[PDB]
């Protein structure tokens, strides 16, 4: 929507190759928001934050491996590192192992009459899912510490992948074999999930394009059994986790999309606060680029329910970036950040 | 090498490579991350100035200034210019053994 | 050693790896208090 | 002798601006659009599947929106040192020889 | 023969041709360029003419 004004710019310009001209030539297309308008922005972070955590709750086994990584580092009978640091300490809307236990105990009850409720009925029977949503409310009172939750996030990540990696091989393999349409695979991999009658469904459909089918079986019924392994150890659906997925990829372009707003609306903060750091110490630019990675280090960690600005708030890690970026070389030597 | 007062003797050379490979690890840190797509250009054309200001600096019309308030010598001026490698040591050098 | 003829060519990049013996992760030269690198 | 592991390929500055651009010389376009696809001023079409384009066609900021929302999934363009490099690895030289 | 060359009118549309002439890569102001044009012709404490 600014592009007409800078098509006008560039046909003066004789073929600059100065990169600080061209930075703020780029940078200047967004304008400045206002003072209640990013308060809208927060509420997208919210939202978004709020959906990929209701994702996470959502995994039944995020529980099982919190209990397994609890176990590992209850386990040798005497521990107080750091990475007890990194668990729970939970918000309300100096931690001991007494209101561990006592916070614990009702966790591990809920979780004991929840796993033994699974194959009562059904699978996803109406009471066992008024189970499930209970025993979800339960687990998003208790919010981690970002360094075990983003670790969990990870796991589910390669979780995710593995999954995702076994489908497109089967995919790609269908694909390049035998060539099949997607409106035939669609909806059988929508509508079967389990067992192999889509496949003698489609042996049963004639399509003589399908006779190229039978040295590539000892293949296909041998990928199928990877998920029929992955279905054994979780015990879920494909359309669930797909839904899943789909909503966590909404929860991150959300905020995505805000912190691209918020970068594109103060670049000039971080330029008007990074060219009165300039005393000859490093040419500029590298200043620049440190002082956009502390805008984002700022925006990483930004509170809501504080009620103050923003720039107060990031001015003292901008700072901190600018400090550490004008102490880490500083030289052609190495001389460390005290001396 | 260390001089006779205590002094140290780099080349800009060191410079050029320092801050190449700096760049080249903050582009690395910046590529590992969910980045924005200004920063990523921005930190490639950087990266770009500085590798084609290390194959030959200072034959455009702007330069790298700011190491001893003069302007920068390269690489390649060690060879094109009237400091002449090739006219200061191969075709005609400093020999042992004379005398005026 | 013995030569007949110069010829010169754009290096391979694989080429220039098979005769760089070694990589360098960070520019850091040598250390202040002692003279190692 | 050692190594540098260089992420984003950087261009040869002995070929862009020296005379006389080889790099137009051996792709049949003017070095202007080079100067401008090379500084991360406007894209540049390497190969689209449709017959909106043709090889070497520059876009601007805006008509890369105006023509990215109406059509897709047949059309690959990039910015910097990458287009060119996949315009050079995806040409012929023995069918433009037979051409010229 | 300059008028004639010379296609500007007011002062609007020789002060963007001048900032374009000083420093190309930037939009053009009126505020900007006006004080750029004081500060460098009609300053005493950056501009001294012995």
């Amino acid at each position: 929507a600014a592009a007409q004004v800078l098509s006008s710019v560039e046909s003066e310009i004789g073929r600059t190759t100065d990169p600080v001209r061209m930075y703020m030539r780029e940078m200047g297309t967004v304008e400045l928001l206002t003072r209640e308008g990013e308060i809208d922005i927060a509420k997208r972070i919210e939202d978004g934050i709020n959906q990929v955590q209701c994702s996470v709750a959502e995994y039944p086994e995020a529980i099982t491996y919190l209990l397994e990584q609890y176990d590992r580092v209850e386990a040798e009978e005497a521990r107080l590192s750091d990475l007890i640091t990194g668990f729970v300490d939970p918000n309300a809307e100096s931690i001991d192992p007494e209101l561990a236990r006592e916070k614990f105990a009702e966790l591990r009850a809920q979780y004991v009459v929840t796993r033994d409720t699974i194959k009562a009925k059904g699978r996803s029977h109406a009471t066992a899912q008024e189970e499930i949503l209970k025993l979800s409310e339960v687990f998003k009172q208790f919010r981690l510490v970002p360094k075990q939750f983003d670790y969990l996030v990870n796991s589910m990540r390669v979780m995710m992948d593995r999954v995702r990696t076994q489908e497109r091989l089967i995919m790609k393999l269908c694909v390049e074999q035998c060539k099949m349409p997607k409106k035939n695979f669609i909806t059988l991999f929508t509508g079967n999930e389990t067992s192999d009658t889509w496949f003698n469904a489609a042996i049963a459909m004639n399509k003589p394009w399908s006779e190229k089918l039978h040295d590539v079986s000892e293949e296909v019924h041998r990928a199928l059994q990877k998920l029929q392994q992955i279905e054994e150890e979780t015990g879920l659906t494909i359309e669930q986790v797909k839904d899943i997925n789909r909503r966590m990829s909404i929860g991150e372009a959300k905020a995505r999309r805000a912190k691209k707003e918020m970068v594109e609306a103060n670049l000039r903060l971080v330029i008007s606060i990074a060219k009165k750091y300039t005393n000859r110490g490093l040419q500029f630019l590298d200043l620049i680029q440190e002082g956009n990675i502390g805008l984002m280090k700022a925006v990483d960690k930004f509170e809501y329910r504080r009620g103050y600005k923003f720039s107060t708030y990031a001015t003292w890690w901008i700072r901190q970036a600018i400090t550490r970026s004008i102490a880490d070389q500083a030289r052609t030597i190495r001389i460390p950040v005290h001396m | 090498v260390p001089l006779d007062g205590g002094r140290f003797a780099t080349s800009d050379l060191n410079d050029l490579y320092r801050r190449v490979i700096n760049r080249n690890n903050r582009l690395k840190r910046l590529l590992d991350l969910a980045a924005p797509d200004i920063i990523v250009r921005n930190e490639k054309r950087m990266l770009q100035e500085a590798v084609d200001a290390l194959l030959d600096n200072g034959r455009r019309g702007r330069a790298i200034t700011g190491s001893n308030k003069r302007p920068l010598k390269s690489l390649a001026d060690m060879i094109k210019g009237k400091q002449g490698r090739f006219r200061q040591n191969l075709l005609g050098k400093r020999v042992d053994y004379s005398g005026r | 050693e013995e030569f007949d003829a110069i010829k010169i060519a754009l290096a391979s990049p694989d080429m220039i790896r098979s005769w760089s013996f070694g990589e360098v992760k960070k520019p850091e030269t040598i250390n202040y208090r002692t003279f190692k690198p | 002798m050692g190594h540098i592991e260089l992420a984003s390929p950087t261009a040869h500055i002995w070929f862009l601006k020296s005379l006389p651009s080889r790099i137009g010389l051996l792709l049949d376009m003017p070095l202007r659009d080079i100067e401008r696809v090379l500084y991360f001023e406007s894209y540049v079409v390497i190969e689209g599947g449709m017959t909106n384009l043709e090889r070497q066609q520059i876009l601007t900021e805006e008509q890369y929106l105006d023509a990215l929302e109406e059509f897709g999934d047949e059309f690959d363009a990039k910015m910097g040192a990458e287009a060119i490099q996949a315009l050079l690895k995806s040409m012929d030289l023995e069918q433009e020889c037979e051409q010229l | 023969e300059t008028l004639r060359v010379d296609p500007t009118n007011d002062r609007l549309s020789a002060l963007v041709e001048i900032y374009r002439m000083m420093r190309p890569g930037e939009p053009p102001t009126r505020e900007a360029a006006e004080s750029l044009f004081e500060n460098l012709f009609f300053s005493e404490d950056r501009y001294d003419l012995s």
